[PDB]
Formats: C-alpha cells, structure tokens, sequence
C-alpha cells in the first residue's frame, strides 16, 4: 500500500478521510495521504509507541551542519584547509555563495519548474528547499559560516581546517542561541512567560533532559499561523521587484529555481524584513495556501496543513487539550460556557464542541492555536507553557550554551552580545539596508529601516593566538 | 549518493599542479565512502546521474 | 564518552556527561504524558470506524480545518508588530530541533 497515492488504511499509512460537503475535495473516496511516523520500536506488542527525532535538540545550528556523521562531511568543502562548507558548484548570487545541489531519488523541487531543471539544495537538514524564503535562511548562515572561517584564517595562520570549521561552527551556533533567545522566544511567549519559563539563565544543570517532548513537535507548530498567503520579493528601493513581486506559496514550494534563476536571496530577504507576518485571530486561523494546496506542484493533490497537524497529534499518541492544560497548571474547562470563558470566544467555543464534543478532545495544535495571545506574544498559556518549558530545558540543559563557564572567554562572550540578524544580513548580501530595533518587530520601510553602516561588526580580536 | 559538487575534487584530483597534501585529503575522504580510485569515483558519479563525459 | 573535549559532536552525543543519548538524534522522543491511543499502546485515534474517543466520535481532521480553520484570505490582518522574518525565523529554528522521519514509500 503505496500511501502517496493510495487510500486505502494499512500500516504505515494513515490517510485523511474527506467529509461530506468538502469546499475543494469533490470526491469522498479521494484522501489527503500522509505515513504514520517512524517507530522506535517497530512492531512491538509491549511498547508504547513512540516516534523519532533525526535532529540534535540542542540549539546548535544543526541545520547548517547536519546531526549526523557522513551528511557533516559531505557538506563540508574537503579541497583546502579553510575550514569552509561545500558551495554551489555552478550558481552564483551577484558573486555570492549558493548551497550545494543535492541528489535525491524523486526530487520534489524538479516538479516545480520541469524546464529550469533546478534541484533540491543540500543542507543540514532536509527541509532547505521546502521555501524559497527557508532557503535564503539557509545561504545566509553557510555565508555566515565561509566568512567567520576566512577571518579566523587571518586572526590565525596557523589553524588547520578542522579547527576553522569547529570555531566558525561554534560561533554560528551561539549566533542561534542569541537571536533565538534575546529576539524570537520573547516576542513569542510575551513578558510575563518570558519571565515565567526562562528566567535569567544561571549555568549548565546536568539533571535537566534536553530532548524534544513529542508534543512540542506538534505545539511548535503555531507557526502556521503566521504564514503569509504570498512570497514577496523587494528590489534594492525596497519596491516590488519585477515581475512577480507577489508569487502565490503554492507556487513556491520546493522552487529552488526561483532562488537559482530569478534573482537570489537578497529580494527574498528584504521581503522578509519589510511585509507584516500574518496575525493569528479566532476566525483566521491559516490561509488557504497551506490549507488547500500545500505541495500542489509536486503532489497529486494539495494537502492541507492544518489537517496534517491534527491527523499527525493523533499518529503521536498527544493527549487531548484538557490533559494539557491540566499538565500546564492550567484549568480546564468541562462546558460549552467555560470553554467560551478560556477562549474569550463564546462562537469558537460551540464550533470547537460540534467537531469534538468534548473540550477533553480538541487536538493540541488546534486548541493551542485556539487560544487568546498573551500581551505582545502570539501565543495563548497552554502554548507558552509547552513552547517555555521546551525552550527552559534547551537552554539548562547544554553543556556547549554559549553563556556556560567555559564555553567562551569573557571577551568572547562580550563580543557575541553584540550580533544581531540584521547585522549578519549586511555581512552576507547586497543588502544595504535592513530592519532596525528587533528584527522580528520591525516591519515597514522606510520607517523601521536603517543602514547597514550603523551596525557593530562581530569582533574577533579575543579568538587570537 | 553521490553530489554534484564532489565532481569537483575529481578536478583537484587531476590537476598535476594541485600539491600532493590537497590530493591525500580528497583521496582520504573519497575512501572513507567506500571509493579507492580515481576510476572508481568517476564511476560513482556515472551510476548516480552526473555526466563524466570530460574524464 | 571522552573526558577532555573542546566542541560539539555533530549527532549531539556526549552533550550530557551521565546519560549521553539525551539530545542526540535518531532516538526517541520524551514523553512528558502518557501516549492516548486508540488500543493503548499504537493504534491512532480515528483509525478503527466507529471507535469513540472518551464517549464521543472522532472527528475528521479535514473536517475540523474546514469547519475552524478556513477563513477568506482577503480578509487577512496584518501583525503590525511582527514581520515576515518572525514566522521564518521559526520554521528555521524548528529545523534546528526536531525531524520526524516516515518511511519511504
Ligand atoms: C537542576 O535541574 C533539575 C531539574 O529541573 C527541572 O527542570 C528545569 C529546567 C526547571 O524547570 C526546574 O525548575 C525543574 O524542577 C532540578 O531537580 C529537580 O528539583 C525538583 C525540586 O527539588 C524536584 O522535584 C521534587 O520531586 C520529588 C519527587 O517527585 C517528582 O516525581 C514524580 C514523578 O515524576 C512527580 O509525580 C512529582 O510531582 C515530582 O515531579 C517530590 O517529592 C518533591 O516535592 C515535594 O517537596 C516539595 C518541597 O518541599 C513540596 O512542595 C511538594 O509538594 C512535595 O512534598 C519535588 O517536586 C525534581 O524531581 C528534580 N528533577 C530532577 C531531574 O532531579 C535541580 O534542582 C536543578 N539544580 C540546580 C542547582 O538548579
Ligand atoms: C513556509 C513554511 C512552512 C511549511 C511549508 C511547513 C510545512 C510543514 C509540513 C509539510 C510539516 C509536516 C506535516 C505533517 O505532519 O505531515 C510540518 C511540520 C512542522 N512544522 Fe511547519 N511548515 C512551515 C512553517 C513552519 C513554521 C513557521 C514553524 C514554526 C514557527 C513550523 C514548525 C513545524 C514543526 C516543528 C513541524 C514538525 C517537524 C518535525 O517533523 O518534527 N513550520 N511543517
Ligand atoms: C572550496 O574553496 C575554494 C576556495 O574558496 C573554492 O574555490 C573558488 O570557487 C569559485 C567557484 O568555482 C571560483 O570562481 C574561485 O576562483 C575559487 N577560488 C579559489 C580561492 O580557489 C571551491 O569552489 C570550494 N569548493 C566547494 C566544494 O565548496
Ligand atoms: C520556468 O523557468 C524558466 C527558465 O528559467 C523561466 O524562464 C524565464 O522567464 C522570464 C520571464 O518569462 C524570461 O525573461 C527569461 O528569459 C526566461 N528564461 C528562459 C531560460 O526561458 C520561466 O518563466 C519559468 N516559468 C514559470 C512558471 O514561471
Ligand atoms: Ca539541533
Ligand atoms: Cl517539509
Ligand atoms: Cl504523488
């Protein structure tokens, strides 16, 4: 049982079934396909079922230089002592570092655009290509990495290539840490979980588990909220950038072409930086690009994210909302009433009980999403409470965190408080000018824009010998 | 599998200018993949889909 | 594990001194609950027809989108005080923790 392109319900396939009035799936006996995720135990009567993380937990920029052995080397350039990752052989972005094609068997970037004949990019995880916008994330840190190591090179002659990919890498990695914790996990959580579930960091606890609980893999997964329904590309006026200044995302899934061929990562960038993300509201939950054609180009039938997110907490085994809230501390509403209390939403209450019955039932990503936001987060409590104490465990529970005793110098440490996304933007593109302030705030040109000349450079006197 | 930009250590491979330092490395890293020579590289890069057709 | 080191493994073994799998890939996930599953220890709920969860019908995840998650996309709001760059940051960093591998076809 083929699961892309069969429906019938048999191990390892798990289809989505298609409700009676569907507004865009005609034909009932049609389904979305999606495999049961990978055991780790299979076939056992006396386990219960547990899925697998192919990735480090730890914050460490795993997604640059991959999680496991030979996947690290590969994308390493093994043809000097540099220290550098593996370029694009032959693609260039104004003179500019592009990742490495990878060789897949079924390349689902070739179906996007069949005569460009563009594949799928390598990186440290397998996900590069699934957005343009994913892509030029991507690049920038692979340049970010190439630059370190060629200005580690200057500061030390005499360090071999495994020693120049080892520090680039490490301050690459703490890069992630500061953006992530400094920038992002506030402006997600709000001040009062940010204060609540990542107070000021003291040092490495060895007791604290750093794995992903499988549930953050569905809780994290708020992020779908915030997509925008297009792909926007801004020239160096930041002005629509000709043609297709706004190109549908059913469009741009796993088009590596666009990024190869229509003009490299900066345009992707700056649309980043200068269009608003999505708010998520009650009843605007998720666009119908990922609802309703997700992969359309590169799939038999669009998939619906949503539903996917829903179909994939009940692969996992995810208790029900209420068992989260009552893990959370949180209390759990029995009733219609209450529910409406929770939400805020007396009508998102009635709907949310007509599919479920139940507020013991309401998946995890569903009922998450569902919840009011915390003053200046975009997440409600129950989210904030699984994303915080993901995030707490990441944090305390690495020995390599950047601020750990041992892990950098004083001055290192000094000089790493100092980056910044924008800054790393600047180092890494055409880019001129970028977003001032907090990156992930600041969202209209020309307002919140400054230039690239009034930023500090990353210092790196104290990695001398 | 084999990828596209390892095509180009097959050139440093080839190159008669290229010291004998860079060449080991390249050759070290081609073996730990199960790859001993230079004939048996291009042939990997043959069965994957890469044209070897300069070789 | 060694006793002397100076960086990170690329598989995240050996982070954790004591227990030197915890964060490592290709293991399994912690589970904070325990797993809620249609027979107990694998089947999903919605699998077999006709099975209840906690005395109510399962419902479709296709149905739920439909019903909660749908909206008209000309009426999307614009976060005035987040950016583009807020979302991708995100899915960036979710590829920085967790994979969940399927097999193959
Ligand atoms: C280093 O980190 C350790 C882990 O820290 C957790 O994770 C981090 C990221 C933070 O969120 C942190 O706040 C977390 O606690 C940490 O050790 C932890 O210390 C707590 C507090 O001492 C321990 O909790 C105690 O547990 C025992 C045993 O019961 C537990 O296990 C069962 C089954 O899992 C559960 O059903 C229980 O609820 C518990 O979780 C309890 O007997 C005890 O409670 C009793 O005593 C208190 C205080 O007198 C009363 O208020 C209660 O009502 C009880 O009568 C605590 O709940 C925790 O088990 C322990 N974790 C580990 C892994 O050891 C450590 O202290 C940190 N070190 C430093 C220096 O920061
Ligand atoms: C352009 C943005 C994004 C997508 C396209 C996209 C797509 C997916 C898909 C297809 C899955 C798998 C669905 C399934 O269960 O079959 C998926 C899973 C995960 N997401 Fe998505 N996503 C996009 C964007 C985001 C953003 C902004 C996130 C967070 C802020 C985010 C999170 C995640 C996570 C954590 C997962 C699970 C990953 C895993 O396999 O553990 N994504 N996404
Ligand atoms: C490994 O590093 C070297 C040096 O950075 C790369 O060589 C450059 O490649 C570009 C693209 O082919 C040329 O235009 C330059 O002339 C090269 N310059 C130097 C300094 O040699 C090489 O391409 C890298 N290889 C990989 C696999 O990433
Ligand atoms: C598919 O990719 C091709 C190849 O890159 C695109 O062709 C370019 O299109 C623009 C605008 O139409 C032209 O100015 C270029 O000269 C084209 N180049 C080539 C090599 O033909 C084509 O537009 C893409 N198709 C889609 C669906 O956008
Ligand atoms: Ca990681
Ligand atoms: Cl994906
Ligand atoms: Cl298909």
């Amino acid at each position: 049982v083929n699961c892309e392109t069969s429906c019938v319900q048999q191990p390892p396939c798990f289809p989505l079934k298609i409700p009676p009035n569907d507004p865009r799936i005609k034909n009932q006996a049609d389904c979305i396909p999606f495999f049961r995720s990978c055991p780790a135990c299979p076939g056992s009567n006396i386990t219960i079922r547990n899925q697998i993380n192919a990735l480090t937990s730890f914050v460490d920029a795993s997604m640059v230089y991959g999680s496991e052995e030979p996947l690290a080397r590969n994308l390493r350039n093994m043809s000097n002592q540099l220290g550098l990752l593996a370029v694009n052989q032959r693609f260039q972005d104004n003179g500019r570092a592009l990742l490495p094609f990878d060789n897949l068997h079924d390349d689902p970037c070739l179906l996007t655009n069949r005569s460009a004949r563009i594949p799928c990019f390598l990186a440290g995880d397998t996900r590069s290509s699934e957005m343009p916008e994913l892509t030029s994330m991507h690049t920038l840190l692979l340049r970010e990495h190439n630059r370190l190591a060629t200005e580690l090179k200057s500061l030390n002659p005499r360090w071999d290539g495994e020693r120049l990919y080892q520090e680039a890498r490490k301050i690459v990695g703490a890069m992630v840490q500061i953006i992530t914790y400094r920038d992002y996990l506030p402006l997600v959580l709000g001040p009062t979980a940010m204060r609540k579930y990542l107070p000021t960091y003291r040092s490495y606890n060895d007791s604290v588990d750093p794995r992903i609980a499988n549930v953050f893999t569905n809780a994290f997964r708020y992020g779908h909220t915030l997509i925008q329904p297009f792909m926007f590309r801004l020239d160096n006026r930041y002005q629509p950038m000709e043609p297709n200044p706004r190109v549908p995302l059913s469009r741009v899934f796993f088009a590596s072409w666009r990024v190869v061929l229509e003009g490299g990562i900066d345009p992707i960038l700056r649309g980043l930086m200068a269009t608003p993300a999505k708010l998520n509201r009650q009843n605007q939950i998720a666009v119908d690009e990922i609802r309703e054609r997700l992969f359309e180009q590169v799939m038999r039938i669009g998939l619906d994210l949503p539903a996917l997110n829903m179909q994939r907490s009940r692969d996992h085994g995810l208790p029900g909302y209420n068992a989260w809230r009552r893990f959370c501390g949180l209390p759990q509403p029995e009733t219609v009433g209450q529910l409406g209390t929770v939400l805020r939403n007396l009508k998102l209450a009635r709907k949310l009980m007509e599919q479920y019955g139940t507020p013991n039932n309401i998946d995890i990503w569903m009922g998450g999403v569902s919840e009011p936001l915390k003053r200046k987060g975009r997440v409600g409590p129950l989210l904030a409470c699984i994303i915080g104490t993901q995030f707490r465990k990441l944090r305390d529970g690495d020995r390599f965190w950047w601020e750990n005793e041992g892990v950098f110098s004083m001055q290192q440490r000094q000089a790493l408080a100092q980056i910044s996304l924008p800054r790393i933007i600047c180092d890494n593109t055409g880019i001129t000018t970028v977003s001032k302030n907090n990156i992930f705030m600041s969202n209209s040109y020309p307002r919140d824009f400054v230039n690239c000349s009034t930023l500090p450079a990353l210092n790196l006197a104290s990695w001398r010998e | 599998n084999f990828l596209e930009h390892e095509l180009s250590y097959i050139d440093v491979l080839l190159d008669k200018n290229a010291d004998q330092a860079t060449k080991d490395n390249l050759r070290s890293y081609f073996a730990d993949k199960g790859l001993h020579s230079i004939k048996d590289i291009i042939n990997k890069a043959k069965q994957d889909g890469f044209d070897v057709s300069k070789y | 594990c060694p006793e002397q080191d100076k960086y990170r493994t690329i598989t995240g073994m050996c982070n954790n001194r004591r227990s030197p799998t915890l964060g490592a890939s290709n293991r399994a996930f912690v589970r904070w609950l325990p797993a809620e599953y249609e027979d107990g220890f694998s089947l999903p709920y919605g699998w077999t027809p006709g099975v209840k969860r906690n005395g109510f019908p399962v419902a479709l995840a296709r149905a739920v989108s439909n019903e909660i998650v749908r909206f008209p996309t000309d009426q999307l709001t614009p976060d005035q005080e987040r950016s583009l760059m807020f979302m991708q940051w995100g899915q960036l960093l979710d590829h920085d923790l967790d994979f969940t591998p399927e097999p193959a076809a």
